[PDB]
């Protein structure tokens, strides 16, 4: 029970969730074949898995994932990877030709003719699962399929599951670098539907893994699997409480009601901290005041946004492994002594915390070292307001003289998307400086 | 006081075959026959079903019925099955074909001779014939059909001994035939004249026991059966065995028919519960009594708030005291008045049999002749009338040498009785 | 303002005919609380439900839903009014003093298997002319009909039932004065008629003792359902069998032997 | 292992009560082990004259010993004894199915009876 | 539709003579026509049906399929025209337990049957002109066992010449017939 | 090296002793109990 | 006890019946040659092969067949094929020359050139048998010989074997895939045997089972051999009822009288599930409702037959391995719940179930994979009213012209035949409307 289904959407939505279940297996203890060999001290009929794996009656145990992607390249190289017969053959669906960068073409020409398909084995996950307790959807809105067949299937599930809670990790622009330059288009375009059908959103940029990757990490060149691992470790640190027993037991529901202050609020910061090697991690005593420390640091942050030119409205952290109240609690004092992150004036008590007991795993291809303890951050923060100002000053500097709007309006967009859709964005960043703003 | 019993159909060699389960278990009897009891008192009166061989086996006084030969071999393919004498095995080449017509008139005449023949047998062989018990199903064709051929023959040949049923009565919502109300019909009739006491029995509420009250997952006919074989059994153990209050059944029969056509009673059974729960719950008199008059412990399909009891009897097995179980019925008589009917006082007989049911403390059969049972028997009304009003699945009665008014007679018999039923239920002082 | 419902009860738009004879009607053709005051004097608050029944508690005051075996049921179209609107009766009114049945055609030789069903079918109706012309047709069918209405009896016997099975206290009337006038026709009519009391006791039994120093004045009508079931039930056992009195006291427990 | 049954051949001595023409009789019977379930049933060969009307056959399920516990492939055992329902067995035979089988995982089968 | 009109001695459903004789007619026409023409033989306008497929191309009355007929007569009488070629008709009649019966005689048609629903007869035309007579009550107590009570449609197909169709209560006399009913 | 439905059969192995005793005999009745030789 | 004959018509039938046959052998234990082997596989009740296979007392099973084919070319290479020691010498009927796709040929003049031997077999066929519950016969009406030879097997064995019963498990020509083109003269002309002279007759149209194989196998080239096993696999499933022991054990006469409600209405519609290959089987939890419901998907369709179309009069369901029987009931109660569904207004009850403990067999190297439950539906439907008028139609189209009629009027048969057969047609349709109109 308290399943909860996994959404892979657009080609950083499967590398994400290729690295997110291969962290679960590793958790679970299923090989690659989808089955636990011998178990003696674990316990026999203990079933933690339920919520990320379906048994079989032959013992077997498949993820409740659906990698969705209009391109068939990444669906295929997952096919042929290691987890051929753990993967389901059907919910990998894969479509003929890729969404192009366009946010048109992934959301009405493509994007329909397997939304269907896609929610068809969404409804075969969701039936066999009794106590489902919500979709954590994995994506990209900087990329065509991430953003349009991302926001077709969110709308359909919305009036499909009614309240149904909805994770998105997702992945927005960067300030910098960028993969494309439709991006901000893309951006704008999806971030309209995801406010309407987005429950909570988690900012999963790039330059920030890498910044964090590069000081922290100890590694002078890293990449897209670094920051794959990396969001699956947050994922597991987040949804490990449903899985394990501890102190402070949350659901995915849960922080729902305690992150997000406005419905149009939910845009949340995401930050995970010990993320250190192991050339320094018996270097440092990582000590739950030390590690709450780290996460609070907006230079441990994993967007490229800065806690300190905003104020943080909620935020909800996540211990891990053997962590105590007593020092969650001196931590939460020590935090709240401090002058540089500041909390609103309407909102006094901003902290939520949930201790699980079980410590966070090493998963062998990563560059994370063991820890008895850790700690991840899911913020809602004002701050949010200057990465879409940034991001909605390039799209004004892109639609002033329409550059790039052929292409959207070809595959059958209205010409007024664009604009109705900045609108929405105007009112999102004017709503984030009255709130921000004091009584 | 002898009592000889006969399975006609799949349900009714199925049920007959796990109730001889259970009976040879109370009675401490092998598959292979022999007596290996403890005690005394299982041997004293182990006539009443069992009958000695020269070898000392006790071979059942059970007759098996049944066109399908397949089951007929499974029933006894069962390590139970070897207890019933061969000859006793009476099949068909044909089978019934699901149909009522083909089972009483055709293949029914063609081989109920040679079951009246044995029946007849053991009838003679029995010292004091008590009376005959039958297991069936309503919906089926040979256990509906050929049973109610065969209850009306015994009816005529032995008058006065006591008549006893069992049917299994189908329902829509565990609707695995579409001519189960054509066969419930043109047996009811049957059973309303030629059936002493017609206890009725239901897959719905068996299913909500082995649910709701039972929790196990997924028990099928065996478990199943096994409530209809406990209930069977706690039928005649006042019978069986010596009790406070001794009981038989026309000791029932007079103290719970009011009417002779209103001889059709709703049962239950406790304790129940669960394997998880049995440590946790605490067996007693009022706990017997809930169980007992709990509606959703009742094993047939008639929710008993939408009527009045008639009558009811309560068979209580084990070393009890007797001012508590009558205590018992004092307060449901009294704190339930509203669902208990005036001008009957005290509907509730009592009586007490010390040797209990096989692994429980203490456990109890309930006999209800309430009123509600007219619900079930317009639900199978109006779905005849359905059926009859453009006559489908009627040619196939008709060509086996039915009459087309019969199925209006028994229209007549179902619609009277519900009537009956009813002026019952609201007759006032 | 408002609108203001008459009640039409026992009135000549009392619409109970209408709704209990669907095929009627047509025309001529066709706050605070206590949180420190814990005290001994105040009781639970009474559940007084239907789930409440069989409880530890108890039922309470709740009541199982009465069963209607008195409700006035619906009556079920008749073969009678079809055949008349057709024409194949050759029925008609004669007005006068007392309204009285005209027949057309000769009516010592129309062929009874296929004329009085129709017309014990026709004794359910509700509205002139079709129950005055079945009820009247059947009074003189059965007076001076002769030996062959004995043959008939059990295409007869359904009528009879489902009139009976109406539940309304005036048809129970025309039945059983009907079923009298029947059972004074001939001599083996009542034998025939005690192996069909299955089917025609029951609503007897139902309607034994139901009664509309004070004189009941009006009794030249002839409207005591309860009276009449007991002069029918004395009636058919004086002129039945042997085996009469048994047949009838096993539908009506509480009847009590005339011949005897 | 849908398909995989193993044979265990056994005979049944039964004393006959008051039959002029024997005292003794044997029925010869085959037990059937699902690998697949842990299922055992018991059959009877029909002989052309051996009086009864029909053999006396188990159908295959979970098959206890007296004491409660399911019986196992353990419990089969060539030239052994194996009860159940109060009905003993002698094994006597199996097939070669079951012979090769037994060979492999290292229990040594005693040689026919 | 006839239930609440007059229906003794003579009810015409079709006749060739009205101004525009199909009002109460479907002429459902597949690969075949539906036209009234002239007959040499009686020097009169008289229906004619075509149609290389019987089946597919006919007349049906009424021609709302909701709608019914109510005839209670139970003789039909049809005057049509042998034309060497196969014919068929039919007519649904209600029986007394309310089921619709449905008698069809055709020419093509080797030996009659009954099925549950369905009557079928065969046909034997005399060349020319023909008086077809169809006792409706009498042939559904010797089909069916069951009572006539009244007829709901009639259909009849395609490749025939037809004059008038109509019931009658009995079984009227060549002299008795009325002279607007002769030929 | 090495859930069809012939797993849900179950039938009793033996007869069971009673429960009513820890030693499992059958029990005794009610007469049998109270009307003993007088001690 | 309980034997069946199975008659195999045409040279569809043969194919029908060499599959069916196959799947036999492999269920019952019998190698090629005839014989059990010394290790038995099966470990299936002693009774089991009575009802299809002779027991000699040298130990070898003779199949219960009639093969029954006009041209030499199907029967020949069966006597060479796999089963030349399987198959009887005799019981395996050739013609010399074809009936040439032509039904008043193999209805007049070689349809009674063989027809007296053909009964000659099936005297001795039926008197080894002492409990004969009926015939299964396998045909195509599409074609010359299983329409005509057929049609007048039908009548010489209704009218000498007295009420047994008729089982036809006939093809019907497909919607829009015909190899023939006086396909459906052949099918309206036998529909005077399929109307009269049958007791049941089964839907097995070639375009349901090729979508099937298309859609749940997942295999882009299936065949004449894959649908011949899928027939092989419902027949299978439908005689499993008396062939094993079950919860609710069925003979033909019990769903005879379930599935009929009028002699002419006889004509019931089939539907298998869950049926899927290897590579999905053991990734779905495979439950009595998913498979029901499945079941009742117009993609479990064996007959291009949409249930939409019209009202379901009685249904039949025949679940095969671990199934339960509350487990059927939820799955009937849910069905019922559903509302794009109905059921006719008479029939109330509608619905027949059967339970066996036999799982059904897998044919090494077929498509079929290992499932451990399934189910077979046998469905009495208004909804069959569609294909018989657009079959009529079609035959209307072509009869117009008189089109292909001289062949069928120089082979005996009265050019007024195919009026007699558009006429028992046309009244078959709304008959079928008759009995599916409201009260
Ligand atoms: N973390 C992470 N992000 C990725 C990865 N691959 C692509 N992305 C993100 O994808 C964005 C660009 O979009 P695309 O390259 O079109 O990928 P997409 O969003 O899945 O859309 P399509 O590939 O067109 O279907 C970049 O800004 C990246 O952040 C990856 O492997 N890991
Ligand atoms: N399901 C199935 N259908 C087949 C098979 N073979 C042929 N059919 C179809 O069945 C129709 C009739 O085939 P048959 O019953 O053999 O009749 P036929 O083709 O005239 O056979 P012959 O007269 O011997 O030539 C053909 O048009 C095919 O479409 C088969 O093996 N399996
Ligand atoms: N409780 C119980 N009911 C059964 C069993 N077998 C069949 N039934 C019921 O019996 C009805 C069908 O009766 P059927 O077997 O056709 O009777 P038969 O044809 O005379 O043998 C179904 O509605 C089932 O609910 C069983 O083992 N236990
Ligand atoms: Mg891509």
């Amino acid at each position: 029970m308290r399943e909860a289904i996994c959404i892979h959407i657009g080609q950083a939505g499967c590398q994400v969730g290729n690295a997110c279940w291969e962290l679960f297996c590793l958790e679970h203890g299923i090989q690659p074949d989808g089955s636990m060999p011998s178990d003696k001290c674990i316990g026999v009929e203990d079933d933690a898995f339920n919520t990320f794996f379906s048994e079989t009656g032959a013992g077997k145990h498949v993820p409740r994932c659906l990698f969705l992607d209009l391109e068939p390249t990444v669906v295929d190289e997952v096919r042929t990877g290691t987890y051929r017969q753990l993967f389901n053959p059907e919910q990998l669906v894969s479509g003929k030709e890729d969404a192009a960068n366009n946010y048109a073409r992934g959301h009405y020409t493509i994007g329909k003719e397997i939304v269907d398909l896609a929610l068809d084995r969404i409804r075969k996950l969701a039936d066999n699962c009794t106590g489902l307790q919500g979709f954590m959807v994995f994506h990209a809105v900087g990329g065509g399929t991430g953003s349009g067949l991302g926001a077709l299937l969110l709308e359909r599930l919305s009036v499909d599951y009614g309240k149904k809670s909805k994770l998105g990790y997702t992945v927005y622009p960067s300030p910098q670098v960028s993969t494309a330059v439709v991006e901000p288009y893309n951006c704008v375009l999806s971030t309209h539907s995801l406010l309407e059908h987005t429950d909570v959103a988690t900012m999963l940029d790039n330059e920030a893994i890498y910044d964090l990757t590069r000081r922290s990490l100890d590694i002078e060149r890293p990449s897209y699997t670094n920051v794959n691992r990396l969001i699956g470790q947050v994922v597991s640190s987040l949804t490990a409480s449903l899985r394990f027993d501890g102190a402070l037991n949350v659901d995915l529901t849960e922080f729902q009601t305690n992150l997000v202050p406005y419905p149009r609020i939910h845009f949340v910061l995401t930050s995970y901290a010990p993320v250190v090697s192991a050339e320094k991690a018996y270097h440092e005593q990582l000590s739950v005041a030390d590690i709450t420390n780290s996460v609070f640091e907006p230079a441990g942050m994993l967007t490229k946004c800065d806690p300190r030119h905003g104020k943080y409205m909620s935020c909800c952290l996540m211990y891990r492994g053997d962590v105590v109240p007593k020092d969650v609690n001196a931590a939460i004092a020590t935090i709240k002594t401090k002058r540089t992150i500041q909390f609103v004036d309407w909102c006094p008590t901003g902290f939520k915390c949930g201790i699980n007991y079980q410590p966070p795993t090493v998963v062998p291809g990563g560059d994370l070292a063991k820890v008895q303890r850790a700690v991840c951050m899911i913020a809602n923060s004002t701050a949010i307001a200057e990465v879409f100002a940034r991001i909605d000053h390039k799209f004004d500097l892109m639609y002033s003289k329409r550059a790039f709007v052929h292409w959207y309006v070809g595959e059958g967009m209205e010409e007024g998307e664009f604009s109705e859709a900045r609108e929405d964005l105007a009112a999102l960043e004017k709503d984030y400086e009255e709130v921000g703003a004091e009584s | 006081r002898e009592i000889v019993s006969c399975q006609a159909g799949q349900c009714g060699n199925q049920i007959g075959s796990k109730f001889w389960e259970v009976i040879s278990d109370e009675h401490g009897v092998d598959p292979t026959g022999t007596y290996q009891g403890d005690s005394d008192l299982q041997l004293e009166r182990i006539n009443v079903y069992f009958d000695e061989s020269s070898g000392g086996r006790y071979v059942p006084r059970a007759v098996l019925m049944d066109l399908e030969p397949g089951t007929m071999d499974s029933v006894r393919a069962g390590p139970y099955g070897q207890l019933f004498r061969p000859d006793n095995f009476i099949f068909g080449q044909s089978g019934a074909g699901n149909n009522w017509a083909k089972g009483h008139y055709t293949e029914g005449a063609e081989l109920i001779d040679s079951v009246l023949d044995v029946c007849r047998k053991e009838a003679e062989s029995c010292d004091c014939l008590q009376g005959f018990q039958l297991s069936h199903s309503l919906g089926g064709g040979t256990g509906s059909g050929m049973g109610t051929l065969l209850i009306s023959k015994l009816r005529e040949e032995y008058p006065d001994r006591i008549m006893m049923t069992f049917s299994v009565i189908p329902s829509p919502r565990v609707s695995d035939t579409v001519v189960e109300p054509y066969n419930t019909t043109l047996s009811v009739h049957q059973l309303v004249e030629n059936s002493d006491e017609s206890m009725c029995i239901d897959n719905e509420a068996l299913y909500d026991i082995c649910f709701r009250t039972l929790k196990l997952t997924t028990p099928t006919f065996g478990d199943l059966n096994h409530l209809v074989a406990a209930v069977m059994s706690g039928v005649t153990c006042c019978l069986r065995f010596p009790g406070q209050l001794n009981s038989d059944l026309r000791k029932l029969a007079v103290n719970l028919v009011p009417f002779p056509r209103l001889h059709f009673f709703m049962m239950g059974f406790a304790p129940l519960t669960s394997r998880g729960s049995q440590q946790y719950r605490g067996l007693s008199v009022a706990e017997l009594t809930q169980q007992m008059f709990d509606a959703k412990n009742m094993m047939q399909a008639a929710d008993p708030r939408h009527g009045r009891y008639l009558t009811a009897s309560a068979l209580f097995r084990g070393r009890m005291s007797t001012k508590e179980v009558d205590e018992q019925m004092l307060n449901v008589q009294n704190k339930n008045s509203s669902y208990f009917i005036e001008w009957i006082p005290n509907n509730i007989k009592s009586s007490i049999c010390d040797i209990p049911p096989k692994g429980l403390k203490m456990s109890v059969t309930f006999i209800g002749n309430n009123t509600c049972i007219q619900e079930m028997f317009r639900r199978v009304g109006e779905q005849f009338t359905g059926m009859f009003r453009r006559k489908a699945f009627l040619h196939w009665y008709t060509g086996e040498g039915m009459d087309e008014m019969e199925f209006t007679e028994a229209e007549s018999n179902m619609n009277d009785l519900v009537s009956e039923y009813q002026q019952y239920q609201d007759a006032t002082v | 303002s408002y609108e203001i419902k008459p009640i039409v009860k026992g009135t000549k738009r009392d619409p109970s005919l209408l709704k209990y004879n669907k095929a009627a009607g047509a025309g001529p053709f066709g706050t605070h609380g206590y949180g420190g005051a814990c005290s001994s004097l105040r009781k639970g608050r009474p559940r007084d439900a239907p789930d409440a029944a069989f409880s530890e508690k108890g039922c309470g005051k709740s009541a199982p839903p009465k069963a209607g075996a008195f409700k006035k049921r619906v009556i079920p179209p008749t073969e009678f009014r079809r055949a008349y609107n057709r024409g194949d009766l050759p029925i008609a009114i004669c007005h006068g003093s007392r309204p009285t049945v005209d027949w057309k055609v000769e009516v010592e030789k129309l062929d009874y298997h296929h004329y009085l069903p129709i017309f014990f079918d026709g004794i359910r109706e509700t509205e002139e002319p079709y129950m005055f012309l079945a009820r009247q047709g059947c009074l003189d069918l059965l007076e001076r009909g002769g030996s062959k209405i004995l043959p008939t009896i059990p295409q007869l016997i359904i009528p009879i039932k489902t009139a009976l099975n109406t539940r309304h206290p005036d048809i129970i009337s025309a039945t059983l004065r009907i079923l009298q006038h029947l059972i004074v026709s001939d001599d083996l009519i009542g034998e025939a008629l005690v192996p069909y009391y299955r089917q025609i006791l029951p609503v007897l039994n139902l309607f034994k003792n139901v009664h509309k120093d004070a004189m009941d004045y009006g009794q030249r009508n002839r409207d005591d359902v309860g009276d009449l079931v007991n002069e029918t039930l004395q009636l058919l056992e004086q002129h039945g069998g042997d085996d009469a009195y048994i047949n009838i006291k096993y539908m009506v427990p509480s009847y009590e032997s005339c011949i005897y | 292992l849908t398909g995989r049954v193993l044979r265990y051949y056994g005979y049944c001595i039964e004393p006959v009560s008051d039959s002029a023409v024997e005292t003794e009789r044997v029925r010869k019977v085959t037990l059937h082990f699902y690998l697949e379930d842990g299922t055992m049933s018991v059959t009877e060969a029909k002989q052309d004259n051996s009086g009864f009307a029909f053999p006396a056959n188990l159908k295959r399920h979970i098959v206890p010993n007296p004491d409660g516990t399911p019986i196992t492939a353990a419990h089969l055992k060539v030239g052994q004894s194996v009860s159940f329902y109060g009905r003993t067995y002698e094994l006597y035979d199996v097939d070669p199915f079951t012979r090769a089988l037994l060979k492999e995982a290292g229990e040594e089968v005693p040689p026919p009876l | 539709m006839f239930h609440n009109s007059y229906q003794a001695g003579f009810l015409s459903i079709l006749y060739s003579i009205g101004s525009k004789p199909l009002q109460i007619w479907d002429s459902q026409v597949r690969n075949g026509h539906v036209k009234r023409v002239t007959d040499e033989d009686i020097q009169s306008s008289v229906l004619e049906i075509m149609g290389s497929n019987v089946s597919t191309c006919y007349i049906v009355c009424p021609a709302n399929p909701k709608q019914t007929l109510g005839i209670k007569l139970p003789f039909l009488v049809m005057i049509i025209k042998n034309m060497k070629k196969y014919f068929s008709f039919e007519v649904t009649i209600l029986d007394d337990k309310n089921m619709r019966r449905r008698f069809r005689a055709s020419n093509y048609q080797s030996t009659t049957k009954v099925k549950p629903f369905i009557c079928t007869m065969p046909m034997r035309l005399d060349e020319g002109w023909n008086q077809i007579q169809f006792n409706l009550s009498d042939f559904t107590r010797r089909a069916y066992g069951t009572n006539y009570v009244e007829t709901l449609r009639v259909q009849v197909h395609a490749n025939c010449r037809i004059r008038r169709l109509y019931f009658s209560d009995r079984l009227y006399a060549e002299e008795e017939l009325p002279p607007e009913f002769k030929l | 090296a090495a859930s069809t439905a012939y797993q849900h059969h179950w039938y009793r192995p033996a007869v069971s002793s009673h429960i009513v005793l820890a030693d499992g005999s059958h029990p005794h009745t009610v007469y049998q109990d109270d009307y003993q030789a007088p001690r």
